[PDB]
């Protein structure tokens, strides 16, 4: 993340880091909301421009990581996937809109200290979180290109008002997206693609992921805003899914 | 279906410890005149 600082330990269990087998890399974040269930962009798993269409076996998950040099064996733990799940109606031509996907764990992860699931949003708690002002909190990792190993950052950003976002951009965005970061500092940088946009309740006292995170428009740069796949709007193809397995 | 005890962090919201940032989320969501 561009304009961060270090998380604590077990700061973000549901942080998820989505690798590729062969040649090993590391494409995206992901947000773990159930034991079986992982939740990402579907950029991240398909997008025919960067020649990307992957399958199952192409890609191996890393759970509860702090620290993503070590192998930090007995804190976090690797599975395999069974199979992806991307929107049929994922529009990657255009916009990514409904830029949302589903991975299905090989076996089911055990819950621990540093390995937690996230809570998915509901009517309520989306209408009255999701306001102009009102800030979350997106996890990801800075990239090894340049920099204490390389622990988990973490930054807080404020949602911007939709007539902001619909000016910040000439891309025709739809109500299934809103959009967040600081107006003329801070964009969570590749690596943390298809992570968590996260808020916590102040009536419940849970975190809820509102948002997936879908695109920049470069990493910090400002007048843009980056955008976040709107997650309750298709929390509706979620249970879809996850009920037939 | 339902997870009952997601969003609850196992080190922080079962231990009743707050974090270095959260501070600035909540008082976020204290504009509401
Ligand atoms: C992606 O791969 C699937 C599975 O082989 C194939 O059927 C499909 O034509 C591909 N689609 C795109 C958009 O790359």
């Amino acid at each position: 993340i561009v304009e961060g600082s270090d998380a604590e330990i077990g700061m973000s269990p549901w942080q998820v880091m989505l690798f590729r087998k062969s040649p090993q890399e590391l494409l995206c974040g992901a947000s773990l909301i159930s034991d079986r269930w992982v939740l990402t962009a579907a950029h991240c798993l398909l997008y025919p421009p960067w020649d990307k269409n992957f399958t199952e076996n192409d890609l191996l998950v890393r759970i509860g990581k702090h620290s993503r040099t070590r192998y930090e064996r007995n804190i976090e733990k690797i599975s395999m996937l069974e199979k992806i799940y991307i929107h049929p109606r994922y529009n990657w031509r255009e916009n990514l809109d409904r830029d949302i996907a589903l991975m299905k764990l090989k076996k089911p992860v055990a819950f621990s200290d540093y390995i937690h699931p996230v809570c998915l949003p509901d009517r309520e708690t989306a209408a009255s979180l999701l306001q102009a002002g009102y800030k979350g909190r997106v996890t990801g990792w800075g990239n090894l290109k340049e920099t204490q190993p390389s622990v988990l950052q973490v930054v807080n950003l404020p949602i911007v008002e939709r007539p902001v976002c619909k000016d910040s951009t000439r891309i025709r965005i739809t109500d299934n997206m809103f959009c967040a970061g600081y107006k003329p500092r801070g964009d969570a940088c590749e690596g943390a693609s298809g992570g968590p946009f996260v808020m916590k309740s102040p009536f419940n006292n849970r975190w809820y992921q509102m948002g997936i995170v879908s695109w920049g428009e470069g990493c910090d740069r400002d007048g843009k805003y980056g955008f976040y796949t709107h997650v309750f709007r298709l929390k509706k193809w979620i249970q879809k899914v996850i009920d037939q397995f | 279906s339902g997870e009952a005890d997601c969003g609850l962090r196992p080190l922080f919201e079962k231990k009743s410890l707050e974090d270095k940032t959260e501070r600035e989320l909540l008082e976020s969501y204290i504009d509401g005149r």
